[PDB]
């Protein structure tokens, strides 16, 4: 498939992904193209957060859909 | 040679036979669209019918799955990161430094937009109307992106005429 990924940065990233490639596949494969730590990702899809041990099929991540970073922030 | 009805408005034309674009005669409606499919034409060129028929589902189904997202994000209203609430109470600092209340999402300067008062979990406050500031907004967002995509869910059945639907977003628990 092709998905998007939305950085903090604003900026729109385009993925070549499968719907077998794990969440940490695509922490990697978004590491290698903006320099974003994986241990530093918070992502988001459907508003459901993204846990490293499912892949994409497991959150029915389709073409073309859009997987948002977010800070997860600490109330206060 | 062959008569054609207008997909929308039903007025006739007389077409060739080996040309695929309809060019409504009536006033009033004017639609261009293509004779095999019945799309619109304008959104056509390029594509067969059947790209364009994919084109139209992944504009619905990413329309409902950002839809879902949009309810569960906090953007920062100066730099326009998504923000989520781990744990605390409701008054969010981005990393830019701007403030915003996590629940209604407006912006703010300081704890005076939050009711303090001695409140229960999810009950009106007596005395003001300002924002709960340790209120979790969790179950009931859940809720409205399970809205979101139930509404979807019913507005494929429509459009497709069975009872046949897909889920958009992710599974239940
Ligand atoms: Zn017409
Ligand atoms: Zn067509
Ligand atoms: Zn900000
Ligand atoms: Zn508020
Ligand atoms: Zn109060």
């Amino acid at each position: 498939m092709q998905i998007f990924v939305k950085t903090l940065t604003g900026k729109t990233i385009t993925l070549e992904v499968e719907p077998s490639d794990t969440i940490e596949n695509v922490k990697a494969k978004i590491q290698d193209k903006e320099g974003i730590p994986p241990d530093q990702q918070r992502l988001i899809f459907a508003g459901k957060q993204l846990e490293d041990g499912r892949t994409l099929s497991d959150y029915n991540i389709q073409k073309e859909s859009t997987l948002h970073l977010v800070l997860r922030l600490r109330g206060g | 040679d062959e008569l054609v009805r207008c997909p929308s408005c039903s007025f006739p034309a007389l077409l060739d036979s080996d040309v695929k674009r309809f060019s409504c005669p009536n006033p009033h409606c004017r639609k261009e669209t293509c004779r095999k499919c019945q799309g619109l034409w304008k959104e056509h060129n390029g594509l067969t019918c059947e790209e364009l028929a994919e084109k139209d589902d992944i504009k619905y189904r990413t329309s409902i799955e950002e839809k879902m997202t949009a309810a569960r994000i906090r953007k920062c209203h100066k730099c326009g990161t998504g923000l989520i609430k781990s744990e605390g109470c409701n008054r969010m600092s981005c990393r830019c430094g701007a403030q915003m209340c996590y629940l209604c999402r407006v912006s703010i300067n300081g704890y005076d937009h939050f009711c303090q008062h001695p409140r229960s979990p999810g009950a009106p406050c007596q005395e003001c109307s300002r924002c709960s500031l340790w209120t979790d907004p969790t179950e009931d967002d859940e809720k409205l992106i399970e809205e979101i995509q139930k509404e979807a869910e019913e507005e494929q059945k429509r459009k497709n005429g069975e009872n046949t639907f897909k889920r958009i977003g992710p599974p239940l628990e």
